[PDB]
């Protein structure tokens, strides 16, 4: 009943899509043909530390500390030390996942100069993590989703460091292309500056009539006495919305972490000769009847088509006021292409000369091992171990958050569209079936995106393995290139702060295990603590 | 010293031709409604250089935007066509209220435009029949003292008859 009621709306908006997508590709292409990748330093930081624009990672000089800094370094490199160090802490009911999440990030921020080693430890931590969970008769499918322990949090990092190169020679494009497909399609219509809702909203939640299309001729601020720069816009955009439009059109090349913020800039309508007024988003000339503020717009200030404008150094409700599905298909159809492109190059073994990153294959070989190690013949099981490792952890993370990869500024509405795609992305990875708005739109696409994630896993399994020799070579490469990319002192000193908290249990276990005791590791530990 | 000035008045009364037939000493021709512009002219009055900056404004669709020209004004020049009694009445009702609202305590130099339409015979044809007569000096001069205008000055943007007299007083009143 509901399936025969949608294919009729898709057929009517079918033709509209072909002319909608086309007008975007031609516009977006030229807007980038003739990429702001966050450098490894920036990219990796925004992933290992959520919302941490602060230090200490890239940064102090201490005398009585550096002498003990080398101790904690060479001692942490000891395979067993780093294992007992984790097993003892995790065993305590002191710190929660929140702490298990930073420690996993600190260590990766320390052993980056020896990724060939930290990969050995990670495999050992992921081994036990699987053993403990299968020794307790836990349902296999429900293992890596979600306990988010210590090992898993390191694995999330492991992929971050290695899949950077892949976000360059391949994946980088369809993502930025998808982001610029949204950012440019929402602005196609009105965007309530107050509610965040938009005209062509992809999410049936942030979905918002009569509006016109004007086209201004801004005067490129970075230059002077040369050709102007036109910018297509609406007569409803806030003065703040437009200052964003112009800043995006004027600074097409230049990244965002360099553009003059929209707040530090004032819009000036250039008319006549030397006559120009500073139109503020909310000044003395503002409309309103009752106790309420009315955001100043174009029609409110009466803006004319082709008007000349310039950005100068700066010195409530908007629109809506509380078969409507036909519009949703318009957006779902127009962007239908941009997505299949990304979901294809995510589930692609060989793409544009670039093969599959060793990180993935090597890790998928690993899970197949542990799986064959426990006679787990159920394909559904190891299918869900893989999903809960790569796709649903690292990929879904940058689809919902593409500002971690790029030097961009995700606005309100754009985030409400990446979520709807990110949701469909998860569902396509899940082996389980399903029977509202989201599941209905891509109801006839989820089956297909699944077949891809299967073929994708199968192909990696058919491939020839990677020798423990070649992997140690590839890891050593990715370990030297970004060796001292981050102040290791800050990360190593931070870890030491924790070994002081539960120093008791730590020393008892470093003296319990015949391993850490045979190589008199407990002694090197005592020397490291006192000295510091 | 710079002296900011604004020229508010009804549509098609000769505010643009007034500010053009002065800054360029030439009178244009065809009429194109103004949205908002700005002119410049530096002259010496009684021995003192001034940076006069005339601010041509519109005249009812641009009422919700006009007020962006009043900020920091040192003198206003309310305008009305000497042959448009309709505009002469809007001096007390439309403009004087609005002007003194944003920039009160600032001088105001009322001005009667199209002085050349006074001593005309052809215009009278379309006036006598319309039962309306041109604005006389008295009727206007009283309107000036009524609205608290520092001075009443009539000129012709076309013939430049006493056109320079107007701006001379607008600076003398500041
Ligand atoms: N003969 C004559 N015509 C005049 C004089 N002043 C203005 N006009 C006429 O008045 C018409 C409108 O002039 P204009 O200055 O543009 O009026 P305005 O006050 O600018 N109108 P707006 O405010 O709507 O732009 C023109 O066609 C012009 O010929 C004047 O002193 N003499
Ligand atoms: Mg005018």
């Amino acid at each position: 009943r509901l399936q025969l009621q949608m294919d009729n709306l898709e057929s009517r908006v079918a033709l509209e899509c072909k002319e909608a997508f086309a007008e975007l590709q031609t516009d977006i292409h030229e807007l980038t043909s003739d990429i702001p990748f966050l450098d490894y330093r920036t990219y990796a930081m925004r992933v290992l530390f959520p919302g941490i624009e602060d230090h200490p990672v890239l940064k102090e000089v201490q005398a009585n500390v550096e002498k003990s800094l080398t101790l904690f370094g060479q001692l942490l490199t000891k395979k067993h030390f780093l294992l007992t160090f984790i097993r003892t802490l995790e065993a305590q009911r002191s710190f929660s996942m929140r702490d298990r999440g930073n420690v996993a990030s600190l260590i990766m921020t320390a052993l980056q100069g020896e990724m060939e080693y930290a990969t050995g430890v990670l495999k050992q931590l992921l081994s036990d993590l699987i053993e403990k969970n299968l020794e307790s008769k836990n349902h296999p499918k429900l293992l890596l989703r979600r306990t988010e322990s210590v090992a898993e949090k390191m694995l999330t990092n492991w992929f971050t460091f290695l899949l950077y190169k892949f976000l360059k020679e391949c994946a980088g494009e369809p993502l930025f292309m998808l982001y610029c497909a949204i950012k440019q399609q929402m602005e196609k219509g009105p965007i309530d500056a107050i509610t965040g809702e938009a005209r062509y909203s992809l999410s049936e939640d942030k979905l918002i009539i009569d509006y016109k299309t004007l086209t201004l001729n801004c005067v490129n601020p970075e230059h002077e006495n040369a050709p102007e720069v036109p910018v297509k816009g609406l007569n409803c955009d806030t003065v703040t919305q437009v200052k964003e439009k112009l800043l995006d059109a004027v600074y097409k090349g230049v990244p965002y972490s360099q553009r003059p913020k929209a707040g530090d800039m004032d819009l000036e309508w250039r008319q006549g000769r030397m006559a120009r007024i500073i139109l503020q988003d909310e000044d003395v000339t503002t409309k309103i009847d009752n106790d309420w503020k009315r955001l100043n717009t174009l029609a409110h200030y009466q803006v004319t088509d082709g008007s000349s404008v310039a950005l100068v150094p700066k010195q409530l409700w908007h629109l809506v006021k509380n078969i409507y599905l036909t519009r949703l298909l318009a957006t779902k159809g127009t962007l239908q292409k941009f997505v299949d492109d990304l979901f294809e190059t995510i589930f692609s073994t060989a793409h544009r000369g670039s093969a599959l990153p060793l990180a993935i294959k090597y890790m998928f070989d690993f899970l197949d091992e542990q799986a064959d190690k426990h006679q787990i013949h159920d394909s559904d099981v190891r299918h869900t171990w893989k999903s809960n490792c790569l796709p649903l952890r690292f990929w879904v993370n940058v689809i919902k958050n593409p500002q971690f990869v790029f030097d961009i500024h995700k606005n309100s509405i754009t985030d409400a569209c990446l979520s709807v795609v990110a949701q469909t992305f998860m569902d396509s990875c899940s082996t389980s079936e399903h029977k509202p708005s989201n599941k209905l739109l891509y109801a006839k696409d989820i089956p297909n995106y699944k077949s891809w994630v299967e073929r994708y896993y199968a192909d990696i399994a058919k491939m020839p393995a990677i020798s423990d020799q070649d992997m140690s070579a590839y890891l050593a490469e990715q370990s030297r290139l970004h060796l001292s990319q981050f102040n290791s002192m800050s990360a190593l000193h931070e870890i030491y702060s924790y070994i002081a908290k539960y120093k008791d249990e730590i020393l008892v276990a470093l003296e319990k295990d015949e391993q850490a005791r045979r190589q008199r590791l407990r002694s090197k530990l005592e020397q490291v603590v006192d000295t510091m | 010293q710079a002296i900011k000035c604004v020229v508010v008045g009804d549509g098609a009364v000769g505010k643009t031709c007034l500010l053009i037939s002065y800054t360029t000493n030439a009178f244009p021709g065809e009429y194109i409604p103004t949205v908002f512009d700005n002119y410049s002219a530096n002259v010496m009055v009684d021995g003192k250089p001034v940076n006069l900056g005339l601010w041509d404004t519109a005249g009812e669709d641009y009422d919700r935007l006009r007020p962006l020209s009043y900020p920091q004004t040192d003198v206003f020049l309310i305008c009305f066509s000497l042959v448009s009694p309709a505009s002469f009445e809007n001096v007390r009702a439309k403009w004087y209220p609005e002007v003194r609202h944003h920039c009160p305590n600032t001088p105001i130099i009322l001005v009667g435009t199209k002085l050349d339409l006074r001593d005309d015979k052809d215009t009278i044809e379309k006036l006598k029949e319309k039962k309306l007569t041109p604005i006389t000096y008295p009727q206007g001069l009283a309107m000036a003292k009524e609205i608290g205008a520092v001075k009443y000055l009539e000129c012709s943007a076309l013939t430049q008859r006493g056109l320079k007299t107007v701006f001379d007083e607008a600076i003398r009143a500041v």
